[PDB]
Formats: C-alpha cells, sequence, structure tokens
C-alpha cells in the first residue's frame, strides 16, 4: 500500500550518516 | 544634538538625498531578484508534484472518525428545554447536511445511484484524466433514520436522546478493508461483515459503560457502518461534490444531568489506531443532557 | 566628601625638609643620637597606625560572580529572560491550556546568563589566583636607633620622628629625614624613576623634596655607604603611599572592546523593538486583540536577540586571551586583551620599561677607536674585538682596580643577573670582565693586591698596587681608574697596541673628542691607566705604605675609557619600530633627568633620527632658543619643571603639533595629568610601566601594562596586563592580537545575526499570511544554541587577510565592531536568502504532502484548531490535528537542517570578509570540524529514536536535504561576487556599501 513509510531505514541511514560524520571531523581536528 | 535629521550639507534620516535613491535602487533590484528566484524555484516544485495524487500519502496512514457537532472540547453539553442552548450544535448539523438533500443531489451527469444495500466497492479506472470527471455515488438523508435532516421531523435531534453521526475521514485511494468474518470479540454487531466498515461506540470505563443505557445505530440498509460502495476517493479535482457515507449513532437511555465519556471505535484491518492522536481510527465525546 | 580628599592627592607633595637641624628636632623632639625613649616609640605606634600601606580592598568573590552575571550583554539576556516570564504569565491568566514556549525560553535566557557568567569568572578568578602566587612579600626589618641603643625591629613598628640607620644593602624603611651620611647612594628608581643611584647628603639641596638629597625615601634601596635619618612621613602618610592611595582610589573608565559592544546591542535592540512595535501595530490593524498584540510584540522583540552570541563572544575572548598567556603576557581582565589593538597612543616609562634599569658597561676606548660592548640583557649581540694588547691591558685595569664581587650563592645565576655587592659602576665592570674576559676569580687572585687607595671625596681616584705574575719581567704593576679630567691631569705616556708613546695631542684631542661623545650621548664614562714600577727603584721587598708619595701620580699609561649606562632592553627598539609602523604615537613619559632620557628616546626609536627639538635647532644656528619657530621642530622635550606651569590648551598643543615627545623630570601627578591630556584627545591609551609611578598612570590609561618581575606591587596591581616575562615585544603581540579578534568577532558577529533573519520571518509571515507555523521554537534554539555554536567559536580562529600591523589604528569615532554594514549584510542580504531557502523547503514538505502553497492562505486559523479534525488540503483530504501537526512538527525539522546548509555557506563567506575564499583557503581545522559536527548533529536531531516524542524533531525524507542547497550555492556565489568587486573595486560602492 502507498500508506506506508521505510522510516526506519530512511532513520538508521541518517544515524550512521551522523556518526560518520562527526567521527570524521574528530579525526580532522585532530592532525597528528 | 540628534538633529543628524538634516543638514544645510544633504541628509535625510541618516543619509543623503543621492545616497537614499542608491540604496533604494538597489535593495529593489535585489530584493526583486530574490522574488523571481524564489518563483522560479516554488515553480518547479509545482512541476514535480501531480493534479490528480499527492506524491506521499503515509502521514495519513490511519484515517479519522470525526463527528456533526464540532464542539471545542467534543462534549455535547446544553438543556432539553432551552432551544438556544443547543443551536451551536443544531446549526453544525444543518450545514454539514446541508449538501445531502434531494435536491442538491439532481444532476444524473455527475451522481450515479449506488443502491439500497451496501456492495462492494466501486473502481472507476485510474486516477489519470483519460477519462472524464468520475461519477459520484448519491446518500440521501433518509438512510440515517431517526436522525434525518429536514424531511418530515426537523427535530433537531435535541428534546432528549441526542443524534450524533460519525464520518470516515476522506482519503484519496484509500478502499476500507473491514475485518475478517474471524471477528476477535467485536461488541454485538451485524454479519453483514463483507462489505461495511464497522463502527461501534460504547463508554470507556465501568463508570460510563453503566450511565449510557441504549445506543441505536443507523446505516445505509440498517448497519452500522460505512458502505464499500462509496470508495475509494479519486480527489477534489476529479470528484468534486463528492458525498463520502455517514452513520448516526443515537443515546436513547442516558443519565440526564451527568457527563459521560463515549468512545467510537472503527473497526478494521485498515484502519489504524494511536494512544497519541484520540481520533486515529477511534472517536471520542462527553455527552451531558442536563436538565 | 571623597572628592576633597583625591583632590589633595593629585597635587605634588610639600615639605619642611629644609630646616635646620636643631629646627628639627625641636619640632619633632628627637635626641639626634639617641632616638627616642621606647616609650614614645609605642605612644606614636599606638597613636597613628604602623609604618606600612593599608592593605588593598578586599574583594570578596560573591561580588565578582555577581558582576559577570551582569554587564551589557548579560543585561540584554536578562531582560529578555523578563519578557520572556511576562509573556508566559500574559498567555497563562488569560488563554486555555496555555503553552510552555515561552517558559522555556525565559529559563534558557537565564541559563545562558549563568553559564557566561561560571565561566567568564573562572578565567578572571584564574588570571587572579595565578597573580596571587607573585606576592613574595618577605618582612624587612629595619635598624632603628631608640634611647641611646641600636635596636632591629620590624618596618611596621617604626614610627614618626625616631633616628634609623641605614647600611648599603638595606631598604629604607619610611620617609626619612637625613642628618648624617657617610657616601651613602640611595635608589629612587621604583619611585622618582632615577635610574642612576642618587646620593643622599644631609645639606639641603634642591626645594623639591624628591630631587633634594636630605630626604630617604618609602620603599628606595640604600645602594652604598651609610646614613642616618630622622622619620619625617610613616605609614600610608608617605611619598609612595599618598601615590598608592590615589592609584586605589582612581577610576578604570570603559573598556573600548565594552563600548563596542554597548552600541552593539544599541542597534540590535534599535531593530528589534523597531519590529516588534511596527508589527504590533500590523498585527493590531489586521484582527487579533490587545492580548495577542502583546504577546506578538514581546515575541518579535525576545527573537531579535542573539541568545547564543555571549557566549562565542566570550569565548572569543577567552581564546585571544590564553594566546596571549602562551607567551606570559597575562591580563587581569578579560576584555582587555582587545584594548591594545585599539591603542594609538602608547606612553611609555624610561627606567625599569624602556631600559633594563641597570648599570652595564656601554662603551669602551682602544687604540683611539670606540669599540661597543654588548649590552643586552640575554646576551645576544654583537661582541667587540678582544684580541688585541690594549684590550688585555685594559680588562685587568678594571678586573683588579674595583671594590667589587659576586656573592654566596652567585654560581648558578648568570653572568648579568646575579647579584653583585658594591657600586653600581662596579658591578657594571665586573659583569663585563667576567662576561668578555674569562673570569675575574683567578684574574683578581693572580694579581696579589699590595696597597690600595679608594675612592677620593675630591679628585675622586682609584687607585692600587698588584705583584706582576708574568713570566718574563717581575715589576709592580700599578693601576689607577677616575674621571677622565683628574686621569687626563696625570698621564703622560699613552697605550697603543703594546706599546707607549707621549702625550701629543694630535690624539689626545682626539680622546677629547671620544669623551664627549660617550659622554654627550647620556652615557657615564670613566678612565683607566696603568704603569709599570721599576722594580730597582721599588724592589720586590719594599712596602709602598699608603701615606707619602711612593707611586708616581704623573707619567702613567692611559689605556682607554670605558662608559655605562643603564641599556634598553632586547626587543625594545624593534618594538617600537613596531608600534610606530602601526600606526600608533609613541610619547616617553619619565622622571628621570632629560640629557639621559633624550638619548633613550634617540636609541629605542621614540625620536627619529634626523629629527630635531625646538633646542636643537637653536643650536645648530647659534641662535637663542626663543628665535625658533617650534613648527620647525618635530620632535620636543618637555621639562616637568616647565610642566608645573601648564595649562590644557597647552598641553593639548603640545600633543597636536609635535609627533614626537618625551617628557622628562615629571612627578607621578603629572604623569597621570599627560595621560589625561593624552585621552582628551579622544584616543585610545596604553600606559608601558613598572615602578610606583606608573600606577596612577596605569590605572586612569585606557590599558596599563606593568612589568612581571621589575615592576612594582603597586603599579603592578592598578595594571589591567602584567608582562610575565618582561618581553617589552609582547606588546606589539598585545596590539596584533587586539586587531586580530577585533575582525574576527566582526566576523562571527555577523554570523550569528545573519541566521536571525529565518529564525523570525517564519513568525512574521504567519501572522501576516495566515499559513502554519514554518519554524518551531525548540528548532531554533537547536539552531542558536546547537548547530551555529561550533561554527561561531571557529570563527574566532581566522587569521590576518592582509597586514594589520601595517594598517593604521581604527578610529573609535568611525570603525564600529558592529557598523551600518554588517546591519545591511546579514539582516539584509544573507538572512533574506536564508529565510527564503526555508520557506522553499517548507512549502515542498506541504505541496508533497497535500496541502499546496495557494491553499495555505488563511489556514493556520482551522490548522491550529485542536478538535477539527477534518481539516482539507488541496486533493480534499480530512486531515486530524495529530496527523497535520506531524506534518507541521516534521516541517520544524527541515526548516532548521535548512538553517545549517544556509549557515554552510554563510559561514564560508563569514570567514572571509575582503579575501576570496579560493585566497585565503579551508585551512581552518575548527571550521571544517565546525560544518561536519554542524552536519552530524543536525541530523541526529531529526532521525535519534525519540526526537519526534522530546523536541517534536520528526525524522525527514531525504529528498528535503537537497531542498536547501541551491540556496546555500547562491549566498556563495554573490558573496564571493561582492568580496571580488571589493577587491577589484576598492573605491566606494562595494566597499562603503557591504564590506562591514
Ligand atoms: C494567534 C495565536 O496563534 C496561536 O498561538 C501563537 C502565539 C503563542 O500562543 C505561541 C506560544 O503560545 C508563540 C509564542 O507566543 C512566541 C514564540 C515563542 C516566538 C519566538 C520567540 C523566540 O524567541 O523564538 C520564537 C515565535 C512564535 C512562538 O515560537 C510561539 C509559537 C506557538 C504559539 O502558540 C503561536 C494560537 O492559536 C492562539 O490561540 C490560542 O492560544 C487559544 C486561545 C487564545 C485566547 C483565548 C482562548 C483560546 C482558546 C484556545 C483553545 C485551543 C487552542 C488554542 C486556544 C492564537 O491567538
Ligand atoms: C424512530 O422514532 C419513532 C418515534 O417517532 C419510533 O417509533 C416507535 O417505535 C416503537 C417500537 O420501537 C413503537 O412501540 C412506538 O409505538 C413507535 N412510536 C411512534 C410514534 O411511531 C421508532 O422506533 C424510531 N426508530 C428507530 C429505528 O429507533
Ligand atoms: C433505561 O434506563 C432506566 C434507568 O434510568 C432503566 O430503568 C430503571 O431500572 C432500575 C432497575 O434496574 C430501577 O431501579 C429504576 O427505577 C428504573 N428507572 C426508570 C426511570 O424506569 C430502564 O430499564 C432502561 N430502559 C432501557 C430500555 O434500557
Ligand atoms: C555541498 C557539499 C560538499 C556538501 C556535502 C554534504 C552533503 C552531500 C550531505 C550533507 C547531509 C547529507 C544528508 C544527510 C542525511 C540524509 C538521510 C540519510 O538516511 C540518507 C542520506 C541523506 C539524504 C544525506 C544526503 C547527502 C547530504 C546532503
Ligand atoms: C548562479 C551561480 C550558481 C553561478 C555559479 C558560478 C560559479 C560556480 C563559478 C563562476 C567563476 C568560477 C571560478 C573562476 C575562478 C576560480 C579561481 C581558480 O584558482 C579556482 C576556480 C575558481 C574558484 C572558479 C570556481 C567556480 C566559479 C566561482
Ligand atoms: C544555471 C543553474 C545552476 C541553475 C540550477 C537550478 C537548480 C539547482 C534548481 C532548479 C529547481 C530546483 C529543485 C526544485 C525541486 C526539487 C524537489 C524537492 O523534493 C527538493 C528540491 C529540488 C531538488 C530543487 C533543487 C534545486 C533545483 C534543481
Ligand atoms: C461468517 O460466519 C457466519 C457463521 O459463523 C456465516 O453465517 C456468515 O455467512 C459468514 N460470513 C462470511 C462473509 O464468511
Ligand atoms: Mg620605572
Ligand atoms: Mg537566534
Ligand atoms: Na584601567
Amino acid at each position: 500500500d502507498p500508506f506506508y513509510y521505510d522510516y526506519e531505514t530512511v532513520r538508521n541511514g541518517g544515524l550512521i550518516f551522523a556518526a560518520l560524520a562527526f567521527i570524521v571531523g574528530l579525526i580532522i581536528i585532530l592532525s597528528k | 544634538k540628534k538633529f543628524i535629521w538634516n543638514s544645510e550639507k544633504k541628509e535625510f534620516l541618516g543619509r543623503t538625498g543621492g545616497s537614499w535613491f542608491k540604496i533604494l535602487l538597489f535593495y529593489v533590484i535585489f530584493y526583486g531578484c530574490l522574488a523571481g528566484i524564489f518563483i522560479g524555484t516554488i515553480q518547479v516544485m509545482l512541476l514535480t508534484i501531480s493534479e490528480f495524487k499527492p506524491t506521499y500519502q503515509d502521514r495519513v496512514a490511519p484515517p479519522g472518525l470525526t463527528q456533526i457537532p464540532q464542539s471545542q472540547k467534543t462534549e455535547i453539553s446544553f438543556r432539553p428545554n432551552d432551544p438556544q442552548s443547543y443551536e451551536s450544535y443544531v446549526v453544525s448539523i444543518v450545514r454539514f447536511l446541508e449538501k445531502y438533500k434531494d435536491l442538491a443531489q439532481k444532476d444524473d451527469m455527475i451522481f450515479e445511484d449506488c443502491g439500497n444495500v451496501p456492495s462492494e466497492l466501486k473502481e472507476r479506472g485510474e486516477y489519470n484524466n483519460e477519462r472524464g470527471e468520475r461519477k459520484v455515488c448519491r446518500f440521501r438523508l433518509e438512510w440515517l433514520g431517526n436522525c434525518s435532516g429536514l424531511n418530515d421531523e426537523t427535530y433537531g435531534y435535541k428534546d432528549g436522546k441526542p443524534c450524533v453521526i460519525i464520518k470516515l475521514n476522506r482519503v484519496l485511494g484509500f478502499k476500507p478493508k473491514p475485518p475478517k468474518n474471524e471477528s476477535l470479540e467485536t461488541y454485538p454487531v451485524m454479519k453483514y461483515n463483507p462489505y461495511v466498515l464497522p463502527v461501534h461506540c460504547t463508554g470507556k470505563r465501568d463508570e460510563d459503560k453503566e450511565k449510557v443505557g441504549t445506543m441505536e445505530y443507523f446505516g445505509l440498509g440498517g448497519y452500522p457502518g460505512f458502505p464499500l460502495q462509496y470508495y475509494p476517493y479519486y480527489g477534489k479535482l476529479l470528484q468534486p461534490k463528492y458525498l463520502q457515507p455517514l452513520m448516526a449513532v443515537q443515546f436513547t437511555n442516558l443519565t440526564m444531568d451527568t457527563e459521560i465519556r463515549i468512545e467510537c471505535k472503527a473497526y478494521g484491518e485498515n484502519i489504524g489506531y494511536s494512544e497519541k492522536d484520540r481520533f486515529q481510527g477511534r472517536f471520542d465525546v462527553k455527552i451531558e443532557v442536563k436538565s | 566628601k571623597e572628592r576633597d580628599m583625591d583632590e589633595l592627592k593629585k597635587e605634588v607633595s610639600m615639605d619642611d625638609h629644609k630646616l635646620s637641624l636643631d629646627e628639627l628636632h625641636r619640632k619633632y623632639g628627637t635626641d639626634l643620637s639617641r632616638g627616642l625613649t621606647p616609650a614614645r616609640a609605642a605612644e606614636i605606634l599606638a597613636r597613628d597606625g604602623p609604618n606600612a600601606l593599608t592593605p588593598p580592598p578586599t574583594t570578596p568573590e560573591w561580588v565578582k560572580f555577581c558582576r559577570q552575571l551582569f554587564g551589557g550583554f548579560s543585561m540584554l539576556l536578562w531582560i529578555g529572560a523578563i519578557l520572556c516570564f511576562l509573556a508566559y504569565g500574559i498567555q497563562a491568566a488569560t488563554e486555555e491550556e496555555p503553552q510552555n514556549d515561552n517558559l522555556y525560553l525565559g529559563v534558557v535566557l537565564s541559563a545562558v546568563v549563568i553559564i557566561t557568567g561560571c565561566f567568564s569568572y573562572y578565567q578572571e578568578a584564574k588570571s587572579s589566583k595565578i597573580m596571587e602566587s607573585f606576592k613574595n612579600m618577605v618582612p624587612q626589618q629595619a635598624l632603628v636607633i631608640r634611647n641611646g641603643e641600636k635596636m632591629s625591629i620590624n618596618a611596621e613598628e617604626v614610627v614618626v620622628g625616631d633616628l634609623v640607620e641605614v647600611k648599603g644593602g638595606d631598604r629604607i624603611p619610611a620617609d626619612l629625614r637625613i642628618i648624617s651620611a657617610n657616601g651613602c647612594k640611595v635608589d629612587n628608581s621604583s619611585l622618582t624613576g632615577e635610574s642612576e643611584p642618587q646620593t643622599r647628603s644631609p645639606d639641603f639641596t634642591n626645594e623639591n623634596p624628591l630631587e633634594t638629597r636630605n630626604i630617604a625615601f618609602f620603599s628606595t634601596n640604600c645602594v652604598e655607604g651609610t646614613a642616618r635619618g630622622i622619620v619625617v612621613y610613616t605609614g600610608d602618610r608617605t611619598v609612595m603611599g599618598r601615590i598608592a592611595t590615589l592609584a586605589s582610589g582612581l577610576e578604570g573608565g570603559q573598556t573600548p572592546i565594552a563600548a563596542e559592544i554597548e552600541h552593539f546591542i544599541h542597534i540590535i535592540t534599535g531593530v528589534a523593538v523597531f519590529l516588534g512595535v511596527s508589527f504590533f501595530i500590523l498585527s493590531l490593524i489586521l484582527e487579533y486583540t490587545w492580548l495577542e498584540a502583546v504577546i506578538f510584540l514581546i515575541g518579535i522583540i525576545v527573537a531579535n536577540v542573539p541568545e547564543g552570541l555571549l557566549a562565542t563572544v566570550t569565548v572569543c575572548l577567552t581564546l585571544t586571551a590564553k594566546r596571549m598567556a602562551r607567551k606570559n603576557c597575562l591580563v587581569k581582565n578579560l576584555e582587555a586583551v582587545e584594548t591594545l589593538g585599539s591603542t594609538s597612543t602608547i606612553c611609555s616609562d624610561k627606567t625599569g620599561t624602556l631600559t633594563q634599569n641597570r648599570m652595564t658597561v656601554a662603551h669602551m676606548w682602544s687604540d683611539n677607536q670606540i669599540h661597543e660592548a654588548d649590552t643586552t640583557e640575554n646576551q645576544s649581540g654583537v661582541s667587540f674585538d678582544k684580541t688585541s694588547a690594549t684590550w688585555l691591558a685594559l680588562s685587568r685595569i678594571a678586573g683588579l682596580c674595583n671594590r667589587a664581587v659576586f656573592q654566596a650563592n652567585q654560581e648558578n645565576l648568570p653572568i648579568l643577573k646575579r647579584a653583585v655587592a658594591g657600586d653600581a659602576s662596579e658591578s657594571a665592570l665586573l659583569k663585563c670582565i667576567e662576561l668578555c674576559c674569562g673570569s675575574v676569580k683567578e684574574m683578581r687572585e693572580r694579581y696579589t693586591k699590595i696597597v690600595e687607595i679608594p675612592f677620593n671625596s675630591t679628585n675622586k681616584y682609584q687607585l692600587s698596587i698588584h705583584k706582576n705574575p708574568n713570566t718574563a719581567e717581575p715589576r709592580h704593576l700599578l693601576v689607577m681608574k677616575g674621571a677622565p679630567e683628574r686621569i687626563l691631569d696625570r698621564c703622560s705616556s699613552i697605550l697603543i697596541h703594546g706599546k707607549e708613546q707621549p702625550l701629543d695631542e694630535e690624539l689626545k684631542d682626539a680622546f677629547q673628542n671620544a669623551y664627549l661623545e660617550l659622554g654627550g650621548l647620556g652615557e657615564r664614562v670613566l678612565g683607566f691607566c696603568h704603569l709599570f714600577l721599576p722594580d730597582e727603584q721599588f724592589p720586590e721587598g719594599f712596602q709602598f705604605d699608603t701615606d707619602d708619595v711612593n707611586f708616581p701620580l704623573d707619567n702613567l699609561c692611559f689605556v682607554g675609557l670605558i662608559s655605562m649606562i643603564d641599556p634598553p632592553r632586547a626587543a625594545v627598539p624593534d618594538a617600537v619600530g613596531k608600534c610606530r609602523s602601526a600606526g600608533i604615537k609613541v610619547i616617553m613619559v619619565t622622571g628621570d633627568h632629560p640629557i639621559t632620557a633624550k638619548a633613550i628616546a634617540k636609541g629605542v626609536g621614540i625620536i627619529s633620527e634626523g629629527n630635531e627639538t625646538v633646542e636643537d635647532i637653536a643650536a645648530r644656528l647659534n641662535i637663542p632658543v626663543s628665535q625658533v619657530n617650534p613648527r620647525d621642530a618635530k620632535a620636543c622635550v618637555v621639562h616637568g619643571s616647565d610642566l608645573k606651569d601648564m595649562t590644557s590648551e597647552q598641553l593639548d598643543d603640545i600633543l597636536k603639533y609635535h609627533t614626537e615627545i618625551v617628557f622628562a623630570r615629571t612627578s607621578p601627578q603629572q604623569k597621570l595629568i599627560i595621560v589625561e591630556g593624552c585621552q582628551r584627545q579622544g584616543a585610545i591609551v596604553a600606559v608601558t610601566g613598572d615602578g610606583v609611578n606608573d600606577s596612577p598612570a596605569s590605572k586612569k590609561a585606557d590599558i596599563g601594562v606593568a612589568m612581571g618581575i621589575a615592576g612594582s606591587d603597586v603599579s603592578k596591581q592598578a595594571a589591567d596586563m602584567i608582562l610575565l616575562d618582561d618581553n617589552f615585544a609582547s606588546i606589539v603581540t598585545g596590539v596584533e592580537e587586539g586587531r586580530l579578534i577585533f575582525d574576527n568577532l566582526k566576523k562571527s558577529i555577523a554570523y550569528t545575526l545573519t541566521s536571525n533573519i529565518p529564525e523570525i520571518t517564519p513568525f512574521l509571515i504567519f501572522i501576516i499570511a495566515n499559513i502554519p507555523l514554518p519554524l518551531g521554537t525548540v528548532t531554533i534554539l537547536c539552531i542558536d544554541l546547537g548547530t551555529d555554536m561550533v561554527p561561531a567559536i571557529s570563527l574566532a580562529y581566522e587569521q590576518a587577510e592582509s597586514d594589520i600591523m601595517k594598517r593604521q589604528p581604527r578610529n573609535p569615532k568611525t570603525d564600529k565592531l558592529v557598523n551600518e554594514q554588517l546591519i545591511s549584510m546579514a539582516y539584509g542580504q544573507i538572512g533574506m536568502i536564508q529565510a527564503l531557502g526555508g520557506f522553499f523547503t517548507y512549502f515542498v514538505i506541504l505541496a508533497e504532502n497535500g496541502f499546496l502553497p495557494i491553499h495555505l492562505l488563511g489556514l493556520r486559523v482551522n490548522w491550529d484548531d485542536r478538535w477539527i479534525n477534518d481539516v482539507e488540503d488541496s486533493y480534499g483530504q480530512q486531515w486530524t490535528y495529530e496527523q497535520r501537526k506531524i506534518v507541521e512538527f516534521t516541517c520544524h525539522t527541515p526548516f532548521f537542517v535548512t538553517i545549517v546548509v544556509v549557515q554552510w555557506a554563510d559561514l564560508v563567506i563569514c570567514k572571509t570578509r575582503r579575501n576570496s575564499v579560493f585566497q585565503q583557503g579551508m585551512k581552518n581545522k575548527i571550521l571544517i570540524f565546525g560544518l561536519f559536527e554542524e552536519t552530524a548533529l543536525a541530523a541526529f536531531l531529526s532521525y535519534c529514536p525519540g526526537m519526534g516524542v522530546a523536541l517534536r524533531m520528526y525524522p525527514l525524507k531525504p529528498t528535503w536535504w537537497f531542498c536547501a542547497f541551491p540556496y546555500s550555492l547562491l549566498i556563495f556565489v554573490y558573496d564571493e561576487v561582492r568580496k571580488l568587486i571589493i577587491r577589484r573595486r576598492p573605491g566606494g560602492w562595494v566597499e562603503k556599501e557591504t564590506y562591514y
């Protein structure tokens, strides 16, 4: 039915994006 | 010392005249471009959606269950004697049913006589515009017995024992699916399980369920629900002057001068519920016929 | 009535020093050789107060914490919190089921002020904490003669009118009136700024108590000799006591950064209340009642307050202050970190600040040639030629014939900073020989001294004879030093490259011009000579008892002159040049003698070489000084004696027509008058000093700079910045950072002020167009205090776009921190684009879910209704209350995301004010992390489980993330072409209208 949206997959992708962008930024401010 | 208003060397409100014109001309050109850009993008946005279907329909998954007396707090408090006490109710009922009169549904080019018995769904092709303006099945006020409009008794439904009809939230392409014959304890209901969406009212606790004595339902042919012959909806553009099914509920044996809570829960497979939205699927009302 | 008390302290002191010994003992009632009975001492001790200044006014910690909770920015946030609770009380008592939005906002504003107060207070408290670790007040007992006996008592137990004796090294307890001296020299450097040790004689010499020699002063140190004296002034009534009490009771003023913050709030609230009022009237003109319109007025005014700009500005200031503390340049006040950059006139001190305040061997004479010795504080300069025989002879004359030796612990300390016992001149000579000629220990004991002759009261000469350890000649080595006029009369032979020559005037006059060269340079010169005593007329057994003529006074062999002076610190001249390069007027203010002050001025850069004083022109033309026009003289020396007879207009003209000024022989009170004269012009003033005379000058100055070790405690407390390393170049670092953080604050402020337009426009058109609310309150909190915090903090890390030490100091009446150009950019152009992008994402969300944008007009009437659960969209669908509210909140979340997306471009363009991003470059790692964290946080707030429940922020369909991209790219391209026309066209349109 068109009255359903896979919100769990989009939500999961958004949380993975939020985790990766933050750990990448931490690597950015840790130039070693 | 605050006369920076003007000077003999030209300044108004802070700057000169030639400066006011330069800044104003810039702001007019700047904001003009901003307006043209917002309009162009909003136009592309208009080109990404169609006219016969909303691009997303998941936010209206469980249809609602509304009523005719749109009370300020879903409460029906009036006096069985004072005609002005229940004027706010009757006014909204008459205006709601003003489009269901036999004179309103008179054109045969846009109306179709469904039938005196609830039947299967009526699918009028696809949702495109290849076909003309679809037909809308008629629904006369006579179907709601003892709660009809201005036919023989403009009773106002309030001389004791009020009437409260329920309506299913009109959703495009929504196909109601009543529960299976394997009904999981659904409160005395007729055996017309296949071609009508059941709706059953009740109290809310051990107190409300006792105060509410007897309830009488009215619908198409005498069934407490919505007939499947009126679905699905094909949008306002393709089906203007569409009449969704109606179903009345009368509370005969009520305890006067007592506010009691009623929950009219619509049952079905395609009918969801929500603990946060008391209107999705179910419906609440606080009736109090204080004499 | 404290006004009169401060006025009687701005006046230079008076005295009764000019009195006969009998009149003094009669006025005070004191025995000249026995002092007084201990009874009288205790009777006065318990009569007027112990000999010690009243402690400073203690500042409780709750007072300064309450101070940090106030100010100007925190006050605007306070009035905002008040308006928030006012709106919540109104909404509560007048309507049904009131919302907690306004309450949430009021508690947020209160939390903002509390947090800013806690960290700003922790920083200022940390500065004062590390400052208390520098008070190493060691008690010093004075030698007092009472009842005819010598006793050493605490300095506080000393009273008025009692005999006091001081020894070379001891500190002058109170203000004494010398009665008997024995070649006594005191050190008036910390008080009157007199560099060389001024001697103290019992005879009255000058009408000024400071210049005369019959007065010893509080906090001064008796360098050499011993003396006696009657205590005239005690406790706070002393000279340095009146100076310190004046310092504490002076006004601090209003810093430049603070005045900029105040004018900033003036514009913030100006447009805030203009919007709130014009929209209050607009809402009443539409339909909304006074009850609703009042809430609209409060909402629009409160919404226009940068809630997070307080923490960002605080962190900005703290970051630059961190860099200051890294270079040992501690600031006591936080905003004091900015004042150095805005300065345009630096009033400096000579002794201890411009100079090292220490006698050092400046130049030497040998082979009729001047040899400049290294006089740097850390020995990092040119070394003279030390391979000639003239040097090998002169160095022994100095290392042997000198009453100077190192002390006990003088081992691990360097050759210069170590303590030397004896005369200051002999100390400079001992250090120079110990530094450029190996060691003086084994060099002094190598020549066993037989008979010596110390310095004489008349014809001051110091001679001594020593045995000769050379393996070729057993003749006795006689050496003598003294003033060149005393040695020229007792010399006939002259040393050159190892051999001798007669006193021919061809080279003797060449010696005279060298003497006047080193002397006219403000230095003190001495002459050194030696002679080989014939072992045939004075054998190795003969003893030359110091009675008769055993040594030939004349016919000696002159080797060379040795001058000496207090040299300036290492990076002092270069730093002065850098300040002049930045357009800062350098004005010397010292109480030292003008003959030395002018030389140090020319030596450091205050007086440019070539510029002439009003007296120099009269000397070059051999005409009276009253003839030359002062307009033909760029520089000028102003004596303190003449300064006493000056008016306000005269001092104004001195500063207006003379570009290089040097105030000499000026009292501390006159120093304060000079600082005030500089402030009358309207320019930012910075006073750099060390002694107590710099306390009333460092206090009244817009910013005071004290030396961390070579400075006095009073001027160190009355100052606003401390140099813990005494590296005067830190002043240059300060003036650079003060301009740097100023421009960066401009960038960060324009950033926080840009997001205000898309934060308020949703509510504005919500009132006008009657559309559903596009942006929520908690989402606004997630933008102002959530995401944007890291980008705004990173904007402090931006570097210089051009050379800031090249541009002139900012005009305070012209270059405002937030001028009308920044408002035209943030509120006018960039914020406008961001608001349109937010509305675009808004209409996209509603049109895709069934509510066409044209249909959204007049919809909020029934949309906000909590019971109309059949709200028709554009397709005829019926929406319940919670369903459409879910759409509205999941419409607030992407509006917030849209804000972050447009803030990407706004941050990149705000990073550069004039340069292009291609030129400057994304080298700011804190900014890169700012964008990564900003985006990751914005995504987390939307997709974390339970956010549509707690913060009412629902997850977003991925296409929403791209609804804001074109607006961001547009912002970036527009600002880039802006900075490009600013570069190519520096004339006026793009520069005077948008460049902020
Ligand atoms: C025009 C009003 O619109 C609505 O409310 C607006 C205004 C305000 O009430 C808001 C919160 O409370 C305001 C807030 O003030 C300002 C904000 C914090 C401001 C910001 C400042 C800032 O710094 O960042 C953002 C921008 C907007 C804001 O974020 C909020 C947003 C939510 C609001 O709710 C919006 C209501 O529909 C109101 O009606 C009723 O409330 C209402 C009745 C009122 C009177 C008598 C009987 C009633 C019976 C009702 C029965 C059932 C339901 C409602 C009843 C209308 O009068
Ligand atoms: C509608 O109302 C009428 C009254 O106007 C009801 O008619 C009564 O019905 C009962 C049986 O239930 C009879 O005993 C009465 O004699 C009837 N009275 C009249 C005046 O006709 C009728 O039952 C109601 N309809 C429904 C479905 O409840
Ligand atoms: C309608 O409700 C009334 C109650 O209001 C019912 O009648 C009551 O029955 C109880 C016993 O159970 C008696 O004690 C009361 O005196 C009765 N009251 C009246 C007014 O009769 C009645 O049975 C209900 N009728 C229907 C058809 O449900
Ligand atoms: C201009 C360029 C360099 C910015 C680079 C960052 C862009 C490409 C990133 C920033 C935020 C990102 C979005 C973050 C969140 C979501 C939800 C997720 O479940 C699907 C991906 C999606 C839809 C991403 C698409 C790509 C995106 C827009
Ligand atoms: C309507 C809008 C999108 C127009 C977009 C035009 C932009 C994207 C174009 C116009 C001119 C282009 C620039 C031309 C010059 C430079 C300098 C070079 O060393 C790097 C490329 C760089 C930085 C280009 C980047 C892209 C650029 C800025
Ligand atoms: C000359 C060139 C650079 C002009 C570029 C115009 C482009 C960037 C504009 C024109 C129409 C715009 C689109 C209009 C419709 C949609 C669908 C929506 O769900 C997300 C936004 C999105 C995807 C917009 C993104 C930006 C867009 C593609
Ligand atoms: C449901 O079951 C009942 C008997 O249990 C039967 O009479 C009725 O016809 C059934 N209906 C359907 C639709 O199967
Ligand atoms: Mg000094
Ligand atoms: Mg804000
Ligand atoms: Na100050």
